[PDB]
């Protein structure tokens, strides 16, 4: 499972969205029926969920080192800012490792 | 109107109350003010500076003052070697006021009757 | 609707103006600011100036514009020949009594008697006999009173009795013999007490630590926020040169409308004593003044010369956003991941901004007629917050409160003290439950040493419990809030300042650093400091951080910069630079980048607006600058989403929720290194 | 009936300032900066667009966004710089060459007026709004019978009369 | 229910409490808060006359200490600072209600006190 | 002691209304070297201790070269007495010779 996996590929997670925009509204969809379990598996890792007027719907994470990454999810539906999750992770796993 | 003093009152004390007249009328920026209250309640400046190579000698801190503190004393011959010399503060000052009192006191009872 | 707009002519001028509103405020609408002397803003109408007087159509008598309410059709002059007589009489009424003292007075050059006198006034006196003498009173070492030079405004007496709910001033005797003050030789003991002085519109109520300074016009006037606390008042810094003179409030009605702490209001004095001006490198015979160039190398050295897991990064109450960002940035990229944060609770999660502001705003608020305090103090948190709280209180707000029963300055009911009180609360075991369950707008509020209780997740979890029950949250309104103490916290938690989960799991083992910096910190625990462990410090006064670091940077107060604060609601807010740096000091994010830039990997940011826009990519509301979003509102799915935090570390039922804060006028260094906090402190310990 | 201080100079001052083609003039961004010839440098700081907030120490209302079309009311400032004491005197020493010129002469009806003059000159600008004051009251002592109304402790109840 | 605080237990920083301006009786209540500025601290003054005086010279504040208070019958004392009112200071009204020779009324402009034994005693 | 006499009491970007911190004392100061010596230490903002065994006629043109208060002239040196080199030197962490036959 993809949400199992999604506490070593990054350190931190980060969501970009308008309460209003049109654009924005799957990733609110996303949010709305995904933020319980993404979180249930990990307890205590950072997902920053950020909003405000005017803005662009993104997905950027962080990575060790603070390596970090984003990709615009702008007009985008459910399932497509979940495949875009999915890339994020594929990425994660080619990262360079830190805190031993 | 000649040498910039400050004059203090018959018992001792000085007459400027730091209310700052002086300086806020002063078009030469040649006068520097710093006041707080002294140990015993009593309203009395810091650091009283007047750049007498900056001083125009105008008098118009005379007209101002309310209390008759700071005044251009009868003394005109105080050139000196140095320019740093003319940089007066608050103890020059009173001592020439100290030195000139009675001069200028005498004046000012002719003074009074114009003033 | 039935007209709520009005319609008046005043010097043939129509002015729609909403009811009930008086001619003095139609006039302010008409674009005229007649003179006024004891009418205020934000107080009840005294009407005993005699300065408001007007005339009006069919009307033989001047009438108290101040109090005169406007009829529809009216007709109001200000220019005629009886306006202009009746406000010179006046003038000469006020006049003849008032001691000769402007010389001596501090008001003069923003003295309204003095200006109104000028403009409205006559220019020659008539009056020749003695004047009445009155004798000085003694509130305490905040205020200088000189009574003879009251005008009996009434001001400070209305002041007292409304906003700051103490009522400890009064008028004793009567007519020419009225006095002002207190019968008793008492000491003001309200908190927001300096801002008598400000609403005393004459020098018959002067700041003492203030006296005999400066004047008005020698100062530079600097719009600055509060940074005591975590409302954030907008205040105006006034200086003469590098000299910070005096700190006065400006008008923010959203934020704190005209008033400010006095703890805001007389802690400049503390930046002119332990001032850190030049770098410290500790040495065999101790800390010597050292090159930047110098300690710069020596503090890479020293983060170099450990692993990653040894490195601990801690975030004091003033440090800004900026700073904040580009140490967090430094640390991670040197794969160091422990962060700590002087406010306290710095592995509370941060997912949803909600769920860590108060959602209702402090404007807002005033929409509540019911409102729940769970384990807060807002009187020692914020007093600002509880005069505005008693301004509700005063039009039917109820208030309750779940917690240790303190003075708040109004009535108000104690539900209990513990946890346990607040589950009989939310199981319906309280008479409580179904007024909130009535109200049409109830309230929530929840300070912030509860996030400082280790069963905060409990906490948390019970109150979105009672939320959820009483409706508290629904559709167009939000009660629910969330405050705190500190500025710098909100800009931590919006920017993801938190340690990760395996700092966390080293602190839970026991794991213990070699490499310490702090960020303008002062008030941490042993437990984040090991002794013998290397202490980088960042700051602008010495203290006991600053004795215990074995290097030492000289940073910028909040006096001297313009850094990014945001209050708890989640309004982004800057201060601004009212004087130069003090000594060599340096900018905190160009030390940070300099600090990078030794070590080895450079931030890519070069210019502050660079770091700000690093800030806004990071969150985007830190753009507007002077606003507030919307939060989000994700229903109990955040609450069951935090569950297993509840599971581990269960609730403890017997521990009051208190408040954190036992000395209101000393929270920092500067607080503690204050003097005029110290005397305050001797007086209220002098009274017994 | 126009009545908008129509009993001074100002007026001759709103007109001669709409005339026409005097009053379609237009520079680009810099260009204006370049016509000064001051050094290149003093277009690297940063700018202040705004008006100041009425002071608390008076209610006077004259100087503040209320007479806005009546005075010009736009500041523009500059950050402040590096500023040290004379060792023979301790009067403040600086090298500032815009340390006064904004806030004593720099003064503009509108925000617009000031952005133009920064455009044209190339002074990077921040925008402040200043906060709105508000009129209208509070619910308690709204109005002067508020004072005296049955809000303070309720309606008098009539138990304590003789036979009750 | 609302227990006090204690006011006693509050820590207070040595350093910073010793340093705290107070004053003499003159005309204030012994001991309160004085107003103090930056200036001498460079310096390390802690004297208001020591700012701008220099030597053991003799104080303007032990000039004014030298004069003893002044007897006046009446309840209000009118102060010029000389004999005639045009070279001195503004006029003053001081209240003399109150005073004796041991708390006598000072002059704000000039310094000098005043009492009257006419407040029935 | 490293770079802290260059870098603890620098007030100002380095003009002559600036402070560089620095007091010393220059012997032979109105010889050709010396005057060019204290002619560039001060424009930077230092104190400058100016004794001298010729005539102030010849020493005048070093009076120009700084600002008020950082110019001392100390009249009639004796290299012999040890005195007036004391004072000289009784501020300044700095000493300059240039004292040349
Ligand atoms: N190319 C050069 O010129 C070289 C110069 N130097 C050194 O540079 C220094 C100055 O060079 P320069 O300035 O050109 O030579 P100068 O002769 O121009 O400088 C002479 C200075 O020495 C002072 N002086 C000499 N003897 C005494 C004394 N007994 N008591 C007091 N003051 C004395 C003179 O004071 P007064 O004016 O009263 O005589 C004058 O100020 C010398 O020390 C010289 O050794 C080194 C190598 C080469
Ligand atoms: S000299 Fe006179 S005018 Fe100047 S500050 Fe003193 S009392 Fe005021
Ligand atoms: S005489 Fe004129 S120039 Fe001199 S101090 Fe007085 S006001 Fe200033
Ligand atoms: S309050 Fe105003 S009018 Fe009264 S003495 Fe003070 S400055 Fe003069
Ligand atoms: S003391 Fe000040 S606020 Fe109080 S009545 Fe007198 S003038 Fe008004
Ligand atoms: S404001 Fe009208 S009489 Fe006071």
């Amino acid at each position: 499972a993809w949400r199992n996996s999604l506490s070593k590929s990054m350190q931190e997670l980060r969501i970009h969205l308008c309460q209003t925009s049109a654009g924005s509204k799957g990733v609110r969809d996303f949010i709305v029926a995904n933020y319980a379990e993404m979180k249930k598996a990990n307890p205590h890792f950072p997902i920053l969920i950020r909003e405000c007027a005017g803005t662009e719907a993104s997905l950027t994470a962080r990575y060790d080192f603070g390596a970090e990454k984003s990709v615009n999810v702008q007009g985008a539906t459910t399932g497509a800012v979940q495949q875009q999750l999915e890339q994020l992770i594929l990425a994660g796993q080619s990262m360079p490792k830190s805190g031993e | 109107r000649g040498e910039h003093a400050l004059r203090r009152y018959p018992t001792g004390e000085e007459r400027c109350i730091a209310c700052k007249l002086c300086e806020a009328i002063c078009p030469a920026q040649a006068i520097t003010i710093e006041a707080e209250e002294r140990e015993d309640g009593s309203r009395r400046t810091t650091r009283y500076d007047i750049d007498m190579t900056k001083c125009i000698y105008c008098g118009f801190c005379q007209e101002a003052c309310p209390v008759d503190a700071i005044v251009e004393g009868p003394n005109f011959e105080f050139s000196t070697e140095t320019r740093e010399e003319l940089l007066y503060d608050k103890q020059k000052l009173l001592e020439n006021g100290d030195k000139w009192e009675t001069e200028i006191a005498t004046n000012l009872r002719t003074e009074s009757l114009y003033r | 609707p039935p007209s709520d707009h009005l319609e008046v002519f005043v010097n043939e001028q129509p002015v729609k103006i909403p009811k009930g509103s008086s001619v003095l405020q139609a006039c302010d609408a008409a674009g005229i600011d007649i003179p006024r002397f004891c009418y205020h803003q934000r107080l009840s109408i005294a009407g005993n100036c005699r300065m408001c007087l007007v005339e009006v159509e069919k009307v033989p008598k001047p009438v108290a514009s101040c109090a005169m309410p406007a009829g529809p059709g009216m007709k109001i002059k200000t220019e005629t020949p009886m306006v202009k007589k009746a406000r010179e009489g006046v003038m000469e009424f006020l006049l003849i009594n008032h001691p000769l003292d402007c010389p001596i007075c501090d008001q003069g050059g923003e003295c309204d008697l003095q200006d109104q006198a000028m403009i409205f006034g006559s220019d020659r006196s008539r009056f020749v006999e003695a004047k009445r003498a009155v004798e000085d009173k003694n509130l305490g070492p905040l205020v200088k009173t000189v009574m003879t030079r009251c005008i009996q405004c009434t001001r400070c007496v209305r002041f007292a009795s409304e906003v700051a709910g103490t009522a400890e001033l009064g008028v004793t005797g009567r007519g020419r013999d009225s006095e002002i003050g207190t019968y008793v030789e008492k000491l003001m003991g309200s908190e927001l007490s300096g801002n008598v002085v400000d609403l005393c519109p004459v020098g018959a109520l002067t700041s003492k630590p203030y006296a005999f300074t400066a004047r008005s016009w020698e100062l530079k006037g600097t719009e600055s926020i509060d940074v005591s606390d975590g409302l954030g008042a907008n205040i105006r810094v006034d200086a003469r040169g590098t000299e910070v003179m005096r700190i006065l409030p400006r008008l923010n009605e959203a934020v704190n409308e005209e008033w400010l702490s006095d703890k805001g209001r007389y802690q400049y004095d503390g930046l002119k004593h332990q001032r850190l001006d030049k770098p410290m490198v500790k040495g065999p015979k101790g800390l010597q003044v050292a090159t930047w160039q110098d300690a710069l190398g020596a503090a890479a050295a020293a983060l170099t010369s450990a692993a990653p897991g040894e490195v601990r990064g801690i975030a004091g109450k003033l440090a800004d956003a900026e700073s904040m960002v580009a140490l967090m940035d430094l640390l991670r990229g040197l794969g160091a991941g422990d962060l700590a944060h002087e406010g306290g609770f710095s592995d509370m999660p941060a997912d949803v901004r909600s769920t860590y502001t108060a959602n209702t705003t402090v404007q807002g608020l005033e929409q509540s007629d019911l409102v729940l305090l769970v384990g807060t103090n807002p009187r020692w948190e914020s007093p600002v917050f509880n005069a505005r709280l008693r301004k509700m209180f005063l039009d039917g707000t109820q208030v309750g409160l779940v917690g240790a029963p303190v003075d708040l300055t109004y009535k108000y009911e104690h539900v209990g003290s513990d946890p346990a009180a607040l589950a009989a609360l939310a199981a319906g075991q309280h008479p409580f439950l179904e007024r909130l369950k009535k109200a049409a707008r109830p309230a929530v509020v929840v300070g912030p040493g509860v996030l400082r209780r280790a069963d905060r997740e409990a906490v948390m979890k019970a109150v979105h419990e009672l939320c959820g029950k009483a409706g508290v949250v629904k559709e167009g309104w939000n009660g629910f809030n969330v405050i705190h103490d500190t500025a710098s916290r909100v800009a931590a938690l919006d920017m993801g300042f938190g340690p990760s989960a395996a700092a966390r799991a080293r602190r839970a083992q026991g794991a213990q650093p070699k490499v310490v910096y702090l960020l303008g910190s002062d008030d941490y625990s042993e437990e984040d400091v090991p002794e013998g462990a290397f202490v980088i410090y960042q700051g602008h006064h010495g203290d006991r951080g600053a004795s215990r670091a074995n290097v030492v940077l000289p940073g910028a107060a909040y006096t001297e910069k313009s850094g990014l604060y945001v209050n708890f609601e989640g309004r982004v807010q800057q201060t601004r630079a009212a004087v130069p740096l003090v000594g060599d000091a340096r900018e905190d994010w160009a030390i940070l980048r300099a600090l990078s830039e030794v070590v080895g990997k450079r931030l890519p940011y070069d210019s502050h607006a660079a770091v700000r826009a690093r800030l806004a990519g990071i969150a985007p509301h830190f753009a507007n600058i002077d606003a507030v979003q919307t939060p989000v509102w994700l229903n109990g799915e955040y609450v069951k989403g935090v569950e297993a935090l509840a599971k581990a570390a269960p609730l403890q039922p017997s521990a009051p929720l208190t408040s954190t804060i036992s000395n209101f006028y000393m929270t920092d260094a500067i607080s503690r290194a204050s003097r005029t906090m110290a005397k305050c402190i001797q007086a209220r310990q002098q009274t017994k | 009936e126009f009545a908008t201080a129509s009993a001074d100079y100002s007026i001759a001052m709103k007109k001669a300032a709409e005339i026409t083609g005097a009053a379609e003039s237009a520079m680009g961004p810099k260009e204006g900066g370049f016509t000064a010839g001051v050094p290149l440098d003093t277009f690297t700081r940063k700018a202040r667009i705004y008006a100041p907030a009425r002071t608390a120490s008076q209610s006077g209302l004259a100087r503040t966004v209320d007479f806005a079309t009546t005075t010009p009311a736009w500041k523009i400032e500059f950050e402040p710089t590096a500023k040290w004491q004379n060792p023979l005197m301790g009067w403040t020493s600086s090298a500032d060459p815009l340390e006064n010129v904004g806030r004593s002469a720099l003064v503009f009806y509108t925000k617009e007026e000031a952005m133009r003059f920064c455009e044209k000159l190339g002074w990077e600008y921040e925008v402040t709004e200043p906060n709105k004051r508000r009129t209208q009251r509070t619910k308690r002592y709204m109005q002067y019978g508020d004072n005296f109304g049955t809000k303070r402790a309720g309606v008098p109840d009539l138990s304590t009369l003789p036979s009750n | 229910v609302v227990p006090t605080f204690d006011w006693k237990k509050v820590p207070v920083p040595s350093t910073t409490a010793k340093d705290i301006p107070v004053t003499v009786k003159g005309a204030t209540p012994a001991g309160d808060l004085r107003a103090t500025s930056g200036l001498g601290l460079g310096d390390g003054i802690k004297n208001h006359t020591d700012k701008w005086l220099d030597g053991d010279k003799k104080s303007p504040m032990e000039y004014i200490n030298e004069v003893a208070p002044i007897k006046v019958k009446g309840l209000v004392v009118a102060s010029y600072g000389s004999d005639d009112p045009a070279l001195g200071c503004p006029v003053e009204y001081i209240n003399l209600k109150g005073t004796s020779l041991e708390n006598p009324a000072v002059c704000k402009y000039t310094g000098n006190r005043y009492y009257s034994d006419d407040w029935k005693g | 002691y490293s770079s802290t006499l260059m870098t603890a009491d620098k007030l100002g970007p380095g003009g002559r209304s600036s402070v560089s911190g620095i007091t010393a004392t220059v012997f032979g100061a109105n010889g050709f070297l010396g005057s060019y010596i204290v002619n560039e230490l001060a424009k930077r903002g230092s104190q400058v201790v100016c004794p001298f065994r010729s005539t102030e006629n010849e020493a005048m043109h070093l009076k120009q070269m700084g600002d008020l208060g950082q110019i001392v002239l100390l009249p009639e040196l004796d290299i012999r007495n040890d005195d007036d080199i004391k004072r000289a030197i009784s501020r300044s962490n700095v000493i300059i010779n240039c004292v040349g036959m």
